[PDB]
């Protein structure tokens, strides 16, 4: 009669601490030599307008 | 290593280590344990 | 029919330390068929006042 | 403190390499590394 259904009454705190510790090592920036392109040009049949 | 143990009841809980058994170590353990049985079967089929 | 959250009655602080509830024997019991019928009667009385 | 299989593989490989470098050698097919199972001097325990 017991062990019929899974119970979640006791939480796992060690797993929570491990998750927070793993989250502590995230990197939210990057180091680059050139910036990204912000403007591009479309060449029409003209020689002096774009 | 304490021996002052008392027991109360059974329960069922989710397994935290569920995803850890696809590792290479467990695969190697199962594979060699199968292979020893295979060699035993081959030897038995050869001698008899 | 929904049962209350088990965490409301008891709290666990460590693995082997847990608070005890005053109605542990009642909260562990399960109804019979006649008792379930009585519960249905109670809710029928509640949903039709007078 | 991990669940990623790669980290566990690295840990197991380090343990086996350390055992090998001491002059001994341990068979990976008999080495026990698991939860919910303890065996000490011909005494077996599974899930309590």
């Amino acid at each position: 009669t017991a062990t019929r259904e899974v119970d979640f009454t006791v939480p796992d705190v060690q797993k929570i601490l491990d998750d927070i510790k793993a989250l502590a090592a995230e990197q939210v920036y990057k180091i680059v030599k050139v910036p990204s392109i912000s403007f591009r040009h479309i060449v029409m049949q003209s020689r002096d307008r774009v | 290593n304490s021996k002052d143990v008392f027991y109360d009841k059974f329960r069922t809980e989710p397994n935290r280590y569920k995803a850890l058994f696809r590792s290479s170590f467990y695969n190697e353990s199962r594979r060699m344990n199968e292979e020893k049985i295979l060699e035993a079967v081959k030897y038995s089929q050869k001698l008899g | 029919y929904i049962a209350p959250n088990p965490r409301i009655s008891s709290i666990t602080l460590t693995q082997r330390i847990t608070t005890t509830g005053p109605f542990a024997i009642l909260t562990g019991s399960t109804p019979t068929a006649q008792q379930l019928n009585d519960v249905r009667k109670i809710y029928l009385a509640l949903m039709f006042p007078g | 403190h991990t669940t990623d299989t790669k980290v566990f593989d690295k840990v197991a490989a380090s343990i086996f390499d350390t055992v090998a470098k001491c002059g001994h050698e341990a068979s990976p097919s008999k080495t026990m590394m698991t939860p919910y199972s303890v065996e000490k001097t011909q005494t077996h325990a599974k899930q309590g």
